[PDB]
């Protein structure tokens, strides 16, 4: 018996021993991994939602049409959006109305790198290969 | 403490004792490991020695988990059990451990001391996580050779600004140059601690080494030297980022009329652009290193770091920065240390600017849109993958030839190493072929690049110049002196001198020879601009002397000699020893 | 549950947002914070689904802080 | 006025004797010559009107010129109270040679050096008095969003939780706040208004009061009686820039601690309160601040009031409910002790809006006033006056420090300070009685059927107003008529009254509305009766008191009155934490075991959504026992020998949680 | 066994002792620690003070005794006002020079809430939106 409560004694410091690390080890794993996980954890989220407009920004923002500022919600308020390609272009800029997070809005002013006014008429197949992409343009929600 | 094994990337918490690196290794690997090398110390959270009052048994199989700690044979609680054993070893997350067929290499990998050629062959077409560990293991051993250099000691001081050096008896002598470093110590009874970091270099007469200190402590004659060490750092990330071939041109963005000397190169800026990172190999002096310019030129709104090996090499892409790009917008990043003087014109050490220029070894941790590795060749795995953690990047670039000099490799004295083994980016040049890949010499003149597509390039660079007849092979026998422990040639340095007064236009040109003795020893007879030929690679000059002091397998190597030749602009002065060597190029009479 | 996600997800996103130092920036963290609460003190789905798209577009204008291709592509 | 003018007494005598010339009671300016505690309150309550006719500048520390081994510091050797007036230190030292760490601890403590060797202060962004800015940059602290548990939600949501048009929905999250919070909190500050109380009522309603509190004992204790909860917290400014507060009950022996305390009842120790932001889960998206209290005050306040504070604590059956569990049928027993004997029992509970910044100066000086007339023998008059003014000086009128600026108080209590919650219970029962008071007053009295209680308006206000000297066999009869008639439970600010319905009908006890009108005239608040609720059925319980809802359920063999919360705040709790690690579950199963433990009374509930919140707490306890059990299991490869963590998912021993066996 | 207990009390009393001793030494070179940092930071404040004028206004005091809230109003050489928005601002220090406490300050430097500089041009009536309030100045007395 007193063989036996030694016995007992050490193995439950074994699990003490044993409880502790692992407390330890879970602990400093999740403190470490704490960005990418919060990031992965956030756009598994987004996913699941599957709103038409987040949705939208993120298909832009994956190919490089992401805005430069909030995006408003009162009406007749200034978005600036940059547009890396004509084919990002095509797309969401029909005539002068513009596409962008589930709702429309109205072109004010296309500009470029070098900040100069490009009107909209100068955006097509043959002329913007020599303009200085990437574009940004400024609209106001409608 | 947990972690990962090196060949399968489970889960682990043992590491081998023996391995210099301390590698994880997972259960079925680590018993796989040891169970056949002469490997046979395991470390967990606690190492698996035997925890008798005194007890040193290691060995893994000779020991037990006996009671609540790691016990032998006959000190174990007769309450067992067996550690290394039912084709495992006990360690943490046992039973899902996957082992591999690669601890078959991981064997050859951690037994060898890197002296033979093989090992690099094997070092560098196994897989990935082996690439890395190999390149550490072999930057270590690199590191731990240097503990078996002479303790050195003073023997007296007649004059202060020239040491008197005194090594041990039986133990071998460290070559003398601006590399290595020492620090002291005053064992005498009395101050067993360091008393500075100093350097050394040969004098000419007698035996002296012109010294230089950190400090200006003086030796009494007890105090002496150490060479010290670097401790080397692990590395994570892969050698190459895995490649990706866009549709189009994504993060990059080209320009109007990018210039009317850069207009050749536009399409292998576009291809640059379509994929994840790019090769492009040349021979010397065909518009590689003035490629990276024009990309520059061609996307301008790119930030972009480049990044070499050398300190020579970066120098002369940042002059060529400086003379083609915005100066305004330039950096140069140098070490604390700075042992060689690096280029002071334009903003120093400013990280965030768009164009960065510095070493690899001295790169910080920051973002690009594309990164311009250059001289691949001076790069091993190492510097591959130390530029791929600390930049990233969006597009990788990574420019030079296999043919150029390889990296040093000093524990290398067995074998010779090909081309295709220098690194992994030598090694996708050579097997598939270069992404781009531009053959017209636009540097040297018609006479050395029409010789030097005979020693090295079978026959394949036509160039542009015209043989201006100012490239001269000289015979002269050229008397030994190995002083240093690297040759220095005196007579061959005397009969440039007296030809060097004979030739008024001569009177710059820069002086290289295989050996860093001989060629830091000509400063005082002829004061020109003196560079070794490991250094020389990726400069122009307007004029070069090439000294071949000594018939070796250093200096007579085919790689050396043709990326010195290739360094000059109108002309070049070459006295050779190698009576083939002189014959298999078309030089002058003298 | 689809009002409950959202307010969710809104907290998530805030505390990427901090994990970026968007906090160093008084402005663009005030309206952070403002859309943050107004997402989770909120009635209607619209509203909410609205000011979300606000907030996740101070994430996406931030070129150099997440790699978006990256973080979609393993979804 | 010159600013260099601190000694207003000849114009508050001027101004009494302008307008309140035939007051034929005496009048001290300072109130340190005042008689008694029933002087101190008379003096005081005509200070605070005086003193709305001063500069603000002249209020606060007295600072003076002192040298100790030659070099001169400034430190403050008095203090100017708009309440108390004029007050200087009795043990001031003008040539010293050495400071021993007590010295060095009050030398550190005040805020003469720090405002002495500060910038000046212009913060616009407050109507509160800001007196200087210690570093060159404000500070802007931001407080962040919480931590989201995805796993535990995920499992709610596959049990049916969060439905569309369910009635439990997450309402309590982590509010995050900008950098402009810290000083729009303490903006809050400017509720505070000098309000002047009635004091021929006030000085009778303290009498009620102290009544109320005749069943505890205290008085000053040593050192080596004082008992710290928590050793490893915050010590205050500035004394958290070298260590928590262990390090200081630590540093000091008994003995050097009993020299500060009694420094503390001859000389008055200004101090710094720091402002911190409260990180935690809430309902609402206001930020919550509080108040880091000086480890110089805290000590004093420990020695001079933790006795009594204890034995309050540990007083079963009382009105005033601190240190009572809920647990073990503790809930129960006190619901049955607010029911004591009521004839037409009505429950009743009110609200305090802005209850510790719009609280009166008068009102917390009569709570300190209250707490220490437990000290009739362990100290003197001057004593127990000074230990009021250091009350003052910390609490009430302080220096706070908020974002690396000094402002000043203007007034109400802190809620930092030692006893806290204890004299918060004496002005919630204060406010009470007033309100008794002016119902029972304000009523005709020729409409009174009842003979006895128009007698007992009669004497009452012959007591208010026609009497100077404490009547207490009037006290003790007006005691017992609130006791049979008002019955209470006090915690701090929340109350349960469990009134005669038809007395309050006729005007003979207070109601919400005497409630209403107490608060405007005495607090400078509005308490809206949306926030005050009545129940008319005791089979039915309070219908909320310190946030838990009551109901009666069958236990065993009878009826018992079980607290559950909202299932709300236990699902946010469950769902939104404060730290990265407590998201793993399996490292927190105690967490989740507390968090069932507080939901075990919904499965009670007849609402089945309700009910399910406590399964859902079981269940996923199971789950991370589960997984727990296989992580180590894969971090080893055997099992624990011995695991109780069964019992965690049996509804047992949450059941047994609530029996009044223990 | 008998004298095998008294060993175990030895024992015990002994690690309990020495536990003691190395608890109450670390209290002890603690307490060094804390007395040190507050006499620095006590001398630190006494060098940091104003001497010639605050010499001259406790020498104006009858009984040597002032308000603290005056120390800085009358003897502190540098003002940090933290202003909300432009009309505040606007109201109380416009221009390089501006009065209060019945004193001349000078504009010596603005920061924004970002601890970012701002210059007094950018404080405009169409520049407000474009700045981080609250701006805080800093005046030295003139
Ligand atoms: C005897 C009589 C009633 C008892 C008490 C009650 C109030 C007292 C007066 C005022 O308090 C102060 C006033 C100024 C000076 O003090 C002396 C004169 C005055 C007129 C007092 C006279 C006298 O003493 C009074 C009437
Ligand atoms: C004896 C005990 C369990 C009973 C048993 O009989 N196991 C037999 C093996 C399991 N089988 C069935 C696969 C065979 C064994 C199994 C796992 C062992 C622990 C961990 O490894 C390492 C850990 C960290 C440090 O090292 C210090 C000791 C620790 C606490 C160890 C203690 C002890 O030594 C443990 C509990
Ligand atoms: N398109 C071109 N037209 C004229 N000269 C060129 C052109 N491209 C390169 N060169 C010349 O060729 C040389 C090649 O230099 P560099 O690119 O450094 O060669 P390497 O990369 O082999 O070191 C440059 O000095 C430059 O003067
Ligand atoms: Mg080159
Ligand atoms: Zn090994
Ligand atoms: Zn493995
Ligand atoms: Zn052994
Ligand atoms: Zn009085
Ligand atoms: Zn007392």
């Amino acid at each position: 018996d007193r063989d036996a409560a030694m016995q007992r004694k050490l193995e439950k410091m074994a699990d003490q021993a044993m409880t502790q690390m692992y407390k330890q080890a879970r602990s400093e794993d999740k403190r470490a991994k704490v960005t990418s996980a919060m990031q992965t954890m956030l756009f598994t989220m987004l996913r699941k939602l599957d709103n038409d407009a987040l949705n939208n920004i993120i298909n832009n923002a994956r190919d490089g049409c992401v805005p430069l500022n909030i995006i408003p919600l009162t009406t007749a308020a200034k978005l600036m959006v940059v547009i890396p390609d004509y084919n990002t272009y095509k797309n969401t800029c029909d005539g002068t109305t513009f596409t962008y997070a589930s709702a429309l809005w109205e072109i004010q002013q296309v500009v470029d790198a070098d900040s100069k006014i490009v009107q909209l008429s100068e955006i097509s197949m043959d002329n913007s290969p020599n303009l200085a992409w990437p574009l940004i343009v400024t609209a106001l929600r409608a | 403490a947990v972690g990962a094994c090196v060949l399968c990337n489970s889960q682990t918490s043992l590491r081998c004792g023996a391995c210099i690196r301390r590698p994880f290794l997972c259960c079925k690997c680590c018993y796989d490991h040891v169970i056949s090398t002469s490997h046979k110390l395991v470390l967990s959270v606690n190492p698996y020695v035997c925890n008798a009052p005194g007890c040193d048994v290691t060995d893994v199989t000779q020991l037990y988990l006996g009671g609540m700690s790691y016990y032998c044979k006959s000190h174990k609680p007769p309450i067992s059990f067996p550690l290394c054993a039912n084709g495992q070893v006990f360690g943490l997350y046992k039973n899902t451990c996957v082992g591999s067929d690669n601890v078959t290499d991981f064997n050859a990998i951690a037994t060898c001391d890197w002296t033979n050629a093989g090992d690099y062959i094997l070092a560098n077409t196994c897989t990935e996580r082996l690439k890395l560990f190999a390149a550490e293991t072999l930057k270590a051993t690199e590191e731990t050779f240097k503990l078996s250099y002479g303790i050195a000691t003073v023997r007296e001081v007649l004059s202060d600004r020239e040491l008197h050096l005194s090594w041990e008896v039986g133990k071998p002598r460290p070559p003398l140059n601006r590399n290595y470093v020492f620090t002291g110590y005053r064992v005498t009874k009395n101050s067993k601690v360091q008393i500075g970091e100093y350097t050394f270099e040969k004098g000419d007469y007698g035996d002296a080494v012109v010294y230089r200190g950190t400090t200006t402590y003086k030796l009494n004659v007890g105090d002496y030297f150490v060479l010290t060490s670097h401790t080397v750092m692990p590395l994570s990330a892969p050698t190459l980022v895995p490649q990706e071939h866009y549709v189009r041109i994504t993060g990059l963005y080209p320009t109007l009329n990018i210039s009317d000397e850069f207009s050749s190169n536009v399409a292998n800026y576009q291809k640059v652009g379509m994929q994840k990172y790019s090769t492009l190999q040349g021979p010397p002096g065909t518009g590689k290193s003035h490629f990276a310019i024009g990309l520059a030129l061609y996307y301008p709104s790119a930030r972009i770091v480049y990044t070499a090996c050398s300190h020579a090499a970066v120098d002369a892409l940042c002059e060529k920065a400086l003379k083609y790009l915005p100066i305004d917008k330039c950096s140069r990043i140098i070490p604390a240390r700075a042992r060689v003087e690096c280029f002071d014109k334009f903003k120093v050490n400013s990280t965030l600017e768009q164009y960065v220029f510095c070493t690899v070894n001295a790169l910080p941790e920051t973002t690009a849109d594309i990164v311009v590795f250059d001289e691949i060749s001076m790069a091993t795995n190492y510097d591959l993958s130390v530029v791929n953690a600390r930049l990233r990047a969006k597009h990788y670039v990574y420019i030079g030839d296999p043919a150029q000099l390889p990296a040093p490799r000093t524990l290398l004295t067995k074998g010779t190493l090909e081309p295709e083994y220098f690194n992994s980016v030598c090694r996708l040049m050579k097997t598939i072929g270069p992404d781009m890949f531009l053959g017209t010499c636009r540097r040297c003149p018609a006479e050395i690049v029409d010789t030097v597509s005979a020693l090295v390039y079978d026959n394949k660079l036509k160039a542009h110049k015209d043989k201006s007849a100012q490239c001269f092979k000289m015979f002269y026998k050229g008397v030994i002196t190995h002083d240093v422990s690297s040759a220095i040639n005196r007579p061959q340095i005397g009969v440039v001198r007296e030809f060097l007064t004979r030739n008024p236009a001569w009177r710059k040109a820069v002086f290289i020879s295989p050996y860093n003795s001989q060629n830091a020893v000509a400063s005082k007879i002829l004061g020109l601009p003196t560079q070794t030929v490991d250094s020389s690679q990726g400069s122009e000059y307007d004029y070069v002397i090439f000294t071949q002091t000594t018939e070796t397998a250093h200096s007579c190597n085919v790689n050396r000699f043709n990326v010195a030749i290739t360094r000059a602009k109108v002309g070049i002065l070459c006295i050779m020893s190698d009576r083939d060597l002189y014959d298999k190029l078309q030089f002058t009479s003298l | 549950s689809k009002m409950s996600d959202v307010k969710c997800t809104s907290v998530v996103l805030l505390s990427v947002l901090q994990q970026l130092r968007v906090e160093s920036s008084s402005k663009l963290w005030a309206q952070c914070v403002q859309l943050h609460n107004d997402i989770l003190l909120a009635k209607d789905t619209t509203e909410a689904f609205e000011k979300m798209v606000s907030l996740l577009s101070v994430l996406l204008s931030m070129q150099g802080a997440v790699d978006i291709n990256k973080l979609c592509e393993e979804m | 006025w010159d600013l260099l003018k601190y000694d207003f007494t000849e114009e508050r005598l001027k101004l009494f004797d302008r307008y309140f010339k035939y007051w034929d009671q005496t009048y001290h300016p300072n109130c340190v010559n005042c008689l008694d505690d029933r002087c101190i309150l008379h003096c005081a309550n005509f200070n605070v009107l005086f003193s709305t006719v001063f500069p603000p500048t002249s209020f606060g520390p007295l600072v003076r010129k002192i040298f100790v081994d030659g070099v001169p510091f400034v430190v403050s050797t008095g203090y100017h109270f708009r309440e108390l007036g004029v007050v200087h230190n009795q043990d001031v030292n003008l040539h010293s040679s050495r400071l021993s760490f007590k010295e060095l601890l009050v030398y550190a403590a005040d805020p003469a050096m720090h405002a002495a060797s500060g910038n000046l202060l212009l913060d616009k962004r407050t109507t509160c008095f800001s007196v200087a800015a210690l570093t060159n940059n404000v500070a802007f602290q931001t407080v962040k969003p919480g931590n989201f548990n995805k796993d535990f939600y995920d499992f709610a949501v596959s049990k049916g939780f969060f439905k569309e048009g369910s009635s439990v929905e997450l309402k309590h999250f982590f509010f995050a706040q900008d950098g402009n919070a810290a000083i729009s909190d303490y903006d809050y500050y400017r509720y505070n208004l000098p309000t002047m109380c009635d004091i021929r009522q006030l000085l009778f309603v303290v009498e009620v009061v102290d009544k109320y509190f005749d069943c505890y004992d205290g008085g000053c204790i040593n050192a080596n009686q004082v008992i710290v909860n928590n050793l490893d917290k915050s010590a205050g400014f500035p004394f958290n820039k070298w260590g928590k507060a262990r390090l200081y009950y630590d540093s000091m022996s008994y003995e050097d601690q009993d020299a500060l305390f009694a420094y503390t009842k001859r000389n008055v120790i200004p101090t710094i309160t720091q402002m911190n932001l409260k990180y935690a889960i809430s309902a609402k998206n206001r930020a919550r601040t509080v108040a880091g209290v000086s480890i110089c005050s805290t000590m004093t306040n420990r020695q001079f009031h933790q006795k009594l504070l204890k034995s309050i604590a540990a007083t079963r059956g009382a009105t005033v409910v601190i240190g009572t569990s809920k647990f073990y049928g503790g809930w129960h027993n006190m619901l049955k002790t607010v029911y004591s004997d009521v004839e037409n029992p009505h429950l009743m509970g009110w609200d305090y809006p802005k209850c510790d910044r719009a609280m009166p100066n008068m009102l917390r000086i009569m709570a300190s006033l209250v707490l220490a007339r437990k000290h009739t023998t362990c100290c003197s008059l001057s004593h127990r006056f000074y230990r009021l003014a250091n009350e003052c000086a910390q609490v009430l009128s302080e220096m706070v420090m908020c974002g690396g600026s000094l402002y000043v108080k203007p007034g109400g209590t802190s809620s930092g300070d030692a006893t806290t919650a204890y004299a918060n219970s004496v002005f919630n029962i204060c406010q009470a009685v007033t309100a008794n008071v002016n119902a029972l007053l304000s009523t005709d009295g020729n409409k009174i059927a009842d003979k006895y209680v128009r007698n007992l308006q009669h004497r009452l206000y012959e007591c208010l107003y026609r009497n100077r000297d404490v009547d207490t066999d009037f006290v003790n009869e007006f005691y017992a008529y609130l006791r049979k008639h008002f019955s209470m439970m006090i915690l701090s600010d929340d109350a349960v009254v469990c009134f005669n319905s038809t007395y309050a009908s006729q005007g003979l006890v207070a109601s919400i509305k005497n409630f209403k009108s107490v608060l405007y005239y005495q607090n400078n608040v509005f308490m809206s009766e949306a926030k005050c609720w009545t129940e008319t059925d005791l089979t039915k319980g309070p219908h909320e008191f310190c946030s838990q809802h009551t109901m009666l359920v069958k236990q065993g063999d009878d009826y018992v009155y079980l607290p559950y919360p909202d299932p709300s705040r236990i699902l946010g709790a469950g769902c939104f934490v404060d730290d990265i690690v407590k998201t793993d579950g399996t490292l927190m199963i105690e967490r989740f075991v507390s968090l069932a433990i507080d939901a075990y009374p919904l499965t009670k509930h007849p609402n089945q959504e309700y009910a399910d919140v406590f399964h859902l707490y079981l269940q996923y306890i199971r789950k991370l026992h589960d997984e727990l059990t296989g992580h180590m299991l894969d971090m080893y490869s055997v099992m624990l020998t011995n695991d109780n963590t069964s019992r965690y998912w049996e509804p047992e021993f949450y059941e047994a949680m609530y029996t009044p066996h223990t």
